[PDB]
RNA sequence: UCUGGUGACUAUAGCAAGGAGGUCACACCUGUUCCCAUGCCGAACACAGAAGUUAAGCUCCUUAGCGUCGAUGGUAGUCGAACUUACGUUCCGCUAGAGUAGAACGUUGCCAGGC
RNA sequence: CUGGGGCGGUCGCCUCCUAAAAGGUAACGGAGGCGCUCAAAGGUUCCCUCAGAAUGGUUGGAAAUCAUUCAUAGAGUGUAAAGGCAUAAGGGAGCUUGACUGCGAGACCUACAAGUCGAGCAGGGUCGAAAGACGGACUUAGUGAUCCGGUGGUUCCGCAUGGAAGGGCCAUCGCUCAACGGAUAAAAGCUACCCCGGGGAUAACAGGCUUAUCUCCCCCAAGAGUUCACAUCGACGGGGAGGUUUGGCACCUCGAUGUCGGCUCAUCGCAUCCUGGGGCUGUAGUCGGUCCCAAGGGUUGGGCUGUUCGCCCAUUAAAGCGGUA
RNA sequence: AAUAGCUCACUAGUCGAGUGACACUGCGCCGAAAAUGUACCGGGGCUAAACAUAUUACCGAAGCUGUGGAUUGUCCUUUGGA
RNA sequence: UAUUGGAGGUAGAGCACUGUUUGGACGAGGGGCCGGUUACCGAAUUCAGACAAACUCCGAAUGCCAAUUAAUUUAACUUGGGAGUCAGAACAUGGGUGAUAAGGUCCGUGUUCGAAAGGGAAACAGCCCAGACCACCAGCUAAGGUCCCAAAAUA
RNA sequence: ACAAGUAGUCAGAGCCCGUUAAUGGGUGAUGGCGUGCCUUUUGUAGAAUGAACCGGCGAGUUACGAUUUGAUGCAAGGUUAA
């Protein structure tokens, strides 16, 4: 959950901010789930620091889900220039998230340690978060 | 004002002021294009002609109406009682 | 049946567009107002503009 | 409404399946001598003929598997307004896409023989 | 042209996105092409439908060709891209030259000059049995006014007349102007010896905004530290404050705002170097480390460099960090 | 350094009413250090003189009315009023 | 403006195409070996998920073009004489560029300032309200307000 | 002679005077409002420029020709130049 292997234009347009989760807002393949209630960039570098702090937190115990990918390049110009001359090389990876995206997702482990999981990986991350069960009912 | 750094993509063409000429209720005189075009957006249907350019022109003098080939096409049509 | 139109607000910093629907109304100046019958037409237009004018039945 | 032409409609018209039927119309069929016939077959195309047979194409009937269509309610978005500097809030019109109920195994014009 | 010049890049045309569902729309914004090619890759008449996939096989680099049911065109369309295309605009095949001459009601574009599309009407064709189709290539790039000069037609001009030399008109060619509306279609550099006219329309200094960089603070807590996240130190990440650095912007100042170090004189903040009060400790006291309160005062003399800085030699309780053009 | 282990698993009984958790919210708290002098309400000052939701007054402009006056335009002639 | 008719593909959605992607089925190719087995790995085929300025089976709001036409308003065009303008600015909103930096820069769409006095925002070209023909020691209000500075509620 | 001043305006007591007699002249305690003018600019109280102060002088004119408007002759004609 790191990069896109392979993407058409390499210098992209940044993304909107500002809205609701277009989907992605319910728990699925895992039990429980984090979903957001801000919306921030993800970095590709964020969400790789969180999955190592849930799965190594689990001690290899259930399995892990991640959510989101990292899609959208971004640009960083060079350092000391001035405004013009093009636009600047790939610094990053992200993919934005809306109030309501969930992002990670958790079976095979009790609530508890689901629950202690997903907060150790909230605070890795530059989002408001919350913590939420598989809907049922 | 920065120094070597070079961009290879700073070239446009001059825009061709292509889409609708008419509009469906006035009454256009015989050689005037209703809708300038590629390949065929819209096809010519009663009283109607193609240019070379696909350019859609009237026949004849008359009033203009789009309307529907089949599913996913568009036609076009003059008549003359004005 | 009959309504009586006033430009209560002003017309200062609002677009060409809602100048020329008080113009259309007949509408002069601040606080002016017309006698007009009712009429979908001259609905369509208070409703278009009716932040800045209120209706009376006269 | 049969039957065959012809053409009008956004596949509510189509595909697949099962089942009939050949009412003299329809295809199948016998052959290449005959015009013609094919970069390369009587395959097709054309042609002379109608002894075989509905098996298939075709026709009619079923079935929603499959195709398409598809509301109401809503939600997203947004025109105008009033707050406001919030990855905003409120009010008023308009109002998707997706999905769900459902429609649907067509309607139809002129002509010629039918009944 | 230029986020000041310079250096680098660019300059005309076509396509796409940015472009906010008519049209239009900018940046040294994001992607690519053109300065051609086709006597069939043109016209017309008649025919035909594709890529791939498996049920597969003489070859089988796999898939060459061949076979069979599905293949919505996933293929082809001379080329870039985008619109189109089974009416086929795609593929054959047969005739053929309309890749015609004279024109054009009408519209599109548009400052101009240009550019674009045209029903239809004559002449004379070619294809087709005829109806009809044809003034080039599926559409959109493949280019360059005007003066000058050359070649062919036509004289209708041609100085007192006849004829000619020269012109005119009509074809067409020929510069090559790519800085592509083209200063004669002849031409590079240094000025720290410089000068004049201007500009804060535009840079160096600081002032201002921003805070990428920079200094400091924090949050989570894998971990090291016998054991132990949290004496101390804290990875991966995340959030901030400040306006002291390197920058970005070009807003005041070019009818002048002296710019670096040092000297004299200071003044203010506290994220405190010493001194005072404390919590601590992996603190027995001296020791040190950490954090908190604290700005009252104090916070050296030299060697070396113009140096700020930094290193070094001696001391001190300490030899603090910054603002102040 | 073996360990020395009372107390909130647990309630009669000290005695007798209550007591974990959860959401979703309205308003505050901490995080919060900068340079001449308060100095991040304009000052005083304010526990409402803050905030929210209603309601009723009033102030407030060269806006708009009232009276008088220019100067042009369009109408009625009301050759005057509009 | 009300009512009809229409071109177009943005917001939003969606994955049917070009791609970009996370899990789970399911058989199989070079190949672990002897053509091989099994792991797999390159895909075929599915089920559930998602992402997009240069993706679109779909698709608004609004803008635009025009009408047999209405209703209210009062411009509009043609020709001629005379010009000035080619340094813009800030706010709000849709976007590019930069760093979802700038009182940045480049576009679109309003407004204002420019060329606009007056009231509010302490002061403060661009914000809010509102356009000053000239009196008046008259009256009503908009934004902002009503304990004192300082007109109005210690409602 | 307790005061914070782009020097005015507006409101006004007190004190002197009496005209181009008119709802009068001089000064002004005290209150309200209020950062010169030009140029140049997106924007200037500007710490952008210009002027110490008074006075005088100091910048779209004339000739010829073209065009257009008004005016006046008179009109299928009008008109002269040397
Ligand atoms: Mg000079
Ligand atoms: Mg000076
Ligand atoms: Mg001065
Ligand atoms: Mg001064
Ligand atoms: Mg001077």
């Amino acid at each position: 959950m790191l990069l896109p292997k392979r993407v058409k234009y390499r210098r992209q347009h940044r993304p909107k901010t500002t809205g609701r989760s277009k989907g992605g807002n319910y728990v699925t393949f895992g039990e429980f789930g984090l979903q957001a209630t801000t919306t921030s960039w993800i970095t590709s570098r964020q969400i790789e620091s969180a999955r190592i702090a849930m799965t190594r937190y689990m001690k290899r115990g259930g399995k892990v889900w991640i959510k989101i990918f990292p899609h959208t390049p971004y640009t960083k110009k060079p350092l000391e220039v001035r405004m013009g001359a093009g636009k600047g090389a790939v610094e990053g990876w992200i993919a934005v998230v809306k109030p309501g995206r969930i992002l990670f997702e958790v079976a095979g482990v009790s609530e508890e340690v689901a629950r202690e999981a997903l907060r150790l990986a909230s605070h890795k991350l530059p989002v408001k978060t919350k913590f939420v069960k598989r809907e049922e009912l | 004002k920065k120094g070597v750094s070079s961009t290879k993509n700073g070239r446009d063409s001059e825009s061709k002021r292509l889409g609708a000429k008419r509009a469906d209720g006035q009454f256009v005189t015989g050689g005037s294009i209703l809708y300038r075009q590629r390949g065929t957006k819209i096809y010519p249907g009663e009283n109607v002609g193609r240019g070379g350019d696909d350019t859609l022109f009237a026949k004849i003098d008359g009033v203009v109406k789009f309307e529907r080939k089949g599913r996913d096409k568009k036609q076009v049509s003059v008549y003359a009682v004005a | 049946a009959k309504l009586q139109i006033t430009l209560t607000r002003s017309v200062i910093g609002r677009p060409e567009t809602q100048r020329k629907t008080v113009e259309a109304l007949g509408l002069k100046k601040t606080n002016s107002s017309v006698v007009v019958e009712d009429n979908p037409a001259i609905r369509g237009q208070i409703n278009k503009v009716k932040h800045l004018v209120t209706v009376e039945e006269k």
